[PDB]
């Protein structure tokens, strides 16, 4: 029941940096702290144990320190692979053994331009009834991006669904998917479906269309 | 029967 | 040394959650298996443990509704939580400390079981393949997609050619709309590998026991 | 490190009212070793306390057995009061013949 | 008919209350035969079994002084770890140790161990080979170099493979009427109606030795492990142990679920049932 206060909640930095986290306990814990790395879709992996001891197979770049109330985690060299949610834990108290809030490690990279791709609705969905025009936005920095659906010059904003991917463990870039959920009756009404999006890199939006 | 070589840590 | 978890991914409100964590590489009669949950996008919460001797420790806020039991012979550990509610929707991992000691730092963890507390019934996905324009405007590189629509509950696993290529692949997370999820993915290869060679997306929705391969 | 004890209050031989029997209180799983344990006869502390020698398990958790000769009746209520560094208030656990 | 001989050591630092408390206890299987408490009128290795008090005065002197000295080695070991971990002087810390030999049915050793733990968490253990060390933390690695240069693991291999076996053997022949006497469990089934259909059917197993027992409930041959609550095996006090397993069965179905017991004291495993 010892409240473990993790700081900061968010941490954005470029590759090859020295970043610090701080887990402060409400009550004294004689070196009974653990440190984990939870990559998206994956389980938390034990980085460090007993405050300062590196777990087997964990590299030298990940180093922990502290005793009693104050505890810190520091990364020697920040890499694209290190991107995850970092947590801490206490094991000194009685059975409910608390965890820290978490530290979302986001990374800095050079602001790249996206690669737009417009996908016509498949012959299979148009059989079932539905008709969704999907447009992908790939390999870009930063995360913030605006999408605009237009049909023959007529803007459609209602019924649009958007999904962003986790920052890549390779190139630190981002990717987005825009869907236009419509019926066959609504689809057979028009011929030209255009796809355009606004980004920090270019003033004029990247145009992608079909018939 | 005990072991008697309890060498310091 | 492994922990293989299995169990239902959707529970109706006020009902139980029976889970199974099947261990290997170590004897059950020696080590202690813990149970820690994680609400989506939130911190971790230790729920309970079953010790070597059959003794147990439960997170007090759970003691009546929680029950952990184990079959030492069959290397299995069961987690039954009665009368589930919205606040219990999370991923359930079973974990173990490096040694026999009553330590709580977890060296080994399960893959987790995503449980969804909902009265909304299971729905199977409708997967359709997404290929570019009729005309060849590919040049040197081309991008292909695979949309997953109207499925429930989460998750769905999507790989391309059983995982042979994993270089230029992106899977966009699902979005909920009217108790339904819609997912998508994208691959980026050279014009030398398509349509000259074969490419297919491997969709699996186990909650609806769906296993589909579309090209 | 601090781990709370796991109490168990049972009899040596099955339930037979008036028969000479023993009242056991198996406290196990606690750490550190410092544990205050007392047995109770209808809420009143029994002075005839006798306990085992401090041994630990393969998970390094300690265990002690506090035992005393008792005469089970119908109207009498027997419990066991445990106190540990982890314990906020003394853990009183009532005895059940079906348990 | 596989047996064992283990020694337990507890050394807890009590600052202000004088000097640390040392409690060392010897066991054969599940039978406590020797004990030593640092705080005693005149501390000595005391007999707790009738077969061990048979041993000669020269035996009791040796055994006593080893524990008397272990306590002092542990008292220093505590101060050594206080420096290693750079922790408070006034703090109360625990030093745990256990070494022993697991012997087979025909008298030869299979498992040997020398593991110890500071403050309830593992420190350094002797691996199955009896020649290697595994340190838990970085301070446990200081003891590693010390014990790898002083070849501490060698003498232990000689003790565990040699004298540990020779004596566990002597003790097995000494008190056979209490050690090799396999106690079968006095078993029965208790019915708890609850209310109407759901009823708890408890399976009792009392008066068995050793502590190793397997209790299961079976509905037409299917293990009901998921729906069975099992208490940890507990000591009765009279040299024997007890354990129960219970299941919630609906009314009418009461004559399907069967109880199964597995123990050394039994020749063939029993398939007992509830009988009104």
């Amino acid at each position: 029941s010892i409240v473990m206060t993790q700081t900061p909640k968010f941490l954005l930095v470029s590759a090859g940096d020295r970043v610090t986290i701080t887990c402060k306990a409400s009550q004294s814990v004689s070196n009974d702290v653990a440190w984990y790395q939870q990559k998206p879709g994956q389980s938390p992996k034990l980085l460090i144990y007993y405050a300062s001891n590196r777990y087997t197979g964990v590299p030298d770049r990940f180093t922990g320190s502290g005793y009693g109330t104050d505890f810190t985690f520091t990364i020697s060299t920040v890499q694209a692979e290190d991107l995850a949610v970092y947590f801490c834990q206490q094991d000194y108290s009685s059975p409910p053994w608390t965890f820290g809030g978490g530290t979302k490690l986001e990374i800095r990279r050079a602001d790249a331009a996206p690669t737009v791709s417009i996908f016509p609705p498949s012959s299979e969905q148009l059989t079932s009834g539905g008709a969704s025009v999907v447009c992908f936005l790939n390999n870009f920095y930063p995360k913030d991006i605006n999408v605009k659906w237009k049909i023959d010059g007529s803007e459609r904003q209602n019924g649009v669904l958007n999904s962003w991917t986790d920052q890549d463990s390779k190139d630190s870039t981002y990717s987005m998917s825009s869907t236009l959920t419509l019926t066959k009756d609504e689809y057979e009404r028009h011929n030209s479906y255009t796809c355009e999006a606004t980004h920090k890199t270019s003033t004029s939006p990247i145009v992608k269309s079909f018939n | 029967f005990r072991y008697n070589g309890l060498i310091h840590r | 040394v492994q922990l293989k978890q299995s169990g239902p991914g959707l529970v109706q409100p006020s009902q139980s959650l029976s889970l199974t964590c099947t261990v290997s590489g170590f004897s059950l009669t020696s080590y202690g298996v813990h149970w820690v949950r994680q609400p989506p996008g939130k911190g971790l919460e230790w729920l309970g443990v079953i010790w070597s001797g059959g003794s147990t420790d439960y997170n007090a806020a759970f003691i009546s509704r929680l029950s952990i039991r184990k079959d030492n012979s069959k290397s299995q550990v069961f987690f039954k939580m009665n009368s589930l509610q919205a606040d219990d929707t999370a991923i359930y991992y079973c974990a173990r400390t490096f040694t026999t000691s009553t330590s709580a730092w977890f060296a080994y963890w399960g893959q987790g079981t995503l449980v969804t507390v909902s009265a909304a019934k299971t729905t199977a996905p409708s997967v359709y393949p997404l290929a570019p324009v009729c005309g060849d405007t590919t040049g040197s590189s081309v991008t292909l997609g695979c949309l997953v629509k109207g499925y429930f509950p989460e998750p769905v696993t999507l790989t391309w050619n059983s995982g042979s290529l994993s270089s230029g692949v992106h899977t966009f997370p699902a979005v909920l709309q009217s108790d339904l999820y819609t997912l998508s993915s994208s691959v980026t290869v050279t014009s030398s590998t398509w349509p000259s060679q074969s490419i297919t997306c491997n969709v699996a929705h186990p909650a609806s026991s769906t296993k589909v391969d579309k090209k | 490190i601090q781990r709370t004890p796991k109490i168990q209050v049972y009899s040596r031989h099955p339930a037979e009212n008036g028969k000479s029997n023993f009242l056991n209180c198996y406290v196990s799983g606690f750490h550190p070793s410092d544990i205050e344990v007392d047995l109770l006869k209808n809420g009143e502390r029994i002075e005839k306390v006798e306990h085992s020698d401090l041994s630990f398990s393969k998970d390094w958790s300690f265990y002690l057995l506090y035992y005393t000769e008792f005469t089970p009746t119908e109207k009498d209520e027997y419990a066991c009061r445990v106190n540990h560094v982890t314990l906020s208030q003394p853990k009183i656990v009532k005895w059940d013949r079906d348990m | 008919g596989s047996h064992s001989m283990r020694y337990f050591h507890t050394s807890v630092s009590r600052p202000g209350r004088g000097e640390p408390r040392f409690i060392t206890v010897g066991y054969v299987d599940d039978t406590l035969f020797v004990r030593f408490d640092s705080d005693a009128a005149s501390p000595r290795e005391e007999p707790r079994a009738p077969w061990i008090e048979q041993e000669g005065p020269e035996y009791w002197d040796r055994e006593t002084q080893i524990s008397k000295a272990k306590a002092q080695t542990d008292r220093e070991d505590l101060r050594t770890l206080l420096r290693y971990y750079n922790q408070s002087e006034a703090g109360s810390h625990t030093l745990q140790n256990m070494y022993g030999c697991d012997v087979g049915p025909d008298g030869r050793l299979l498992r040997g161990y020398h593991q110890n733990a500071y403050d309830g968490k593992d420190y350094i253990a002797l691996n199955e080979d009896l020649s290697s060390w595994t340190a838990a933390d970085t301070a446990a690695q200081i003891t590693q170099r010390k014990w790898e240069a002083a070849r501490v693991a060698e003498q232990l291999r000689a003790y565990l493979e040699g004298e540990c076996v020779e004596w566990l053997r002597r003790y097995l022949e000494n008190g056979k009427e209490t050690l090799q006497r396999a106690d079968p469990p006095k078993t029965h089934v208790t019915h708890h109606p609850i209310s109407d259909h759901e009823a708890t059917l408890r399976c009792w197993a009392l008066g068995f030795y050793p502590a190793e027992i397997t209790l299961t409930w079976q509905r037409d041959g299917e293990d009901q492990t998921q729906d069975t609550e099992l208490v940890e095996t507990r000591p009765a006090g009279d040299r024997t142990f007890q354990k129960w397993a219970a299941v919630v069965v609906p009314s009418g179905e009461e004559q399907r679920y069967t109880c199964h017991v597995q123990h050394e004291g039994l020749p063939k495993p029993l398939t007992l049932r509830w009988e009104p």
